[PDB]
């Protein structure tokens, strides 16, 4: 129609006893 | 006597431990999966969220 | 004779004015009862027991040795010195080439000299601070203390440094003003 | 705060007993 | 406060346990026998008679 | 839902293919 379409298509994983994961690894 | 309860009571009263799918026996968890459409047992168990 | 394992004392965080002292038993452990039958008591008072073990190994992996609970002055070696890296700032002018150009040259605020210089002097030093409890060390050195058989012995073996109105430099309790 | 909720559904028909 | 009940809560409210010179600290019972001639402290504690 | 924009499926009709005769 009038366009929008953007990142985060589903749930952002976080092990729900807590609210995080990591920044990645390096 | 019996004077206190202290700090790991916070991970036993379920305000810092595991979901009510990890601390419950895996028989009661399976029963709950299968019975939720006519009897609900989900609002009787804690989920910590930290 | 039984005392079980008492509720662990925890030293007051007192603001900035003075030196850390005084302590009191917890307020995150008191409960309603006349509710829990004897099965749940066993769990309740071995959860408590377990907690004491945790505290008695945070008094050995974060607390530094002392002969006083509150020494009232911690040495230079026993407080974290916040020391940053040396600071070096270049010296831009050449002091001997301006007095050889200002003879007929005039200058508004690197072309006539190749020289550059630096200045350091170790700009981060200072003579060690050695007052009360360290910057990051209140939590480290005052993890809750558990008094297994409380008030057994005679004075001179009591922890009178759990009393906030105590002075340990006179061994006297004074009337607060 | 006002809010605080942590009770919500996380959900021969049997295994072993 | 822990959560005693049954025999436990009678041994916490002192209507079945040990006497008030065995659950009290022996520095408070030494205190309250040297000053108890002009400043009683013994009637503030309970001894179970069973 | 709070959407005002369709998806595309991102794939044409029929995966399954037949031989030329």
């Amino acid at each position: 129609d009038i366009n929008f379409s953007s990142l985060a298509p589903r749930h952002g994983t976080r092990p729900f006893m807590g609210t995080w994961s990591d920044i990645g690894t390096s | 006597m019996a004077t206190p309860s202290m700090l790991p009571q916070w991970a036993y009263m379920h305000i810092a431990g595991q979901d009510a799918s990890e601390y419950l026996s895996p028989g009661l968890v399976q029963f709950a999966r299968a019975t939720d459409t006519y009897f609900s047992l989900g609002n009787k168990f804690r989920n910590p969220t930290v | 004779m039984s005392k079980e394992i008492p509720t662990p004392y925890m030293w007051s965080y007192q603001p900035q004015m003075g030196l850390a002292a005084g302590a009191a038993q917890d307020y995150s452990t008191r409960m309603n009862w006349l509710s829990a039958g004897p099965a749940m008591i066993s769990r309740v008072n071995d959860i408590r027991a377990h907690r004491n073990q945790i505290l008695l190994e945070q008094s050995a992996l974060t607390a530094t040795p002392r002969n006083h609970l509150n020494p009232r002055n911690w040495p230079a070696a026993l407080v974290y010195q916040e020391i940053p890296q040396p600071t070096t700032v270049l010296l831009p002018r050449d002091a001997q080439a301006e007095v050889q150009l200002t003879n007929s040259g005039v200058q508004l605020a690197s072309s006539f000299t190749p020289r550059q210089a630096v200045l350091t002097l170790e700009s981060s030093s200072s003579q060690p601070r050695s007052g009360g409890i360290g910057t990051l060390q209140f939590v480290e050195e005052f993890t809750p203390s558990v008094y297994f058989n409380p008030f057994s012995g005679s004075p001179g073996h009591y922890p009178d440094e759990f009393i906030p109105n105590f002075d340990a430099i006179s061994e006297s309790v004074d009337g607060y003003d």
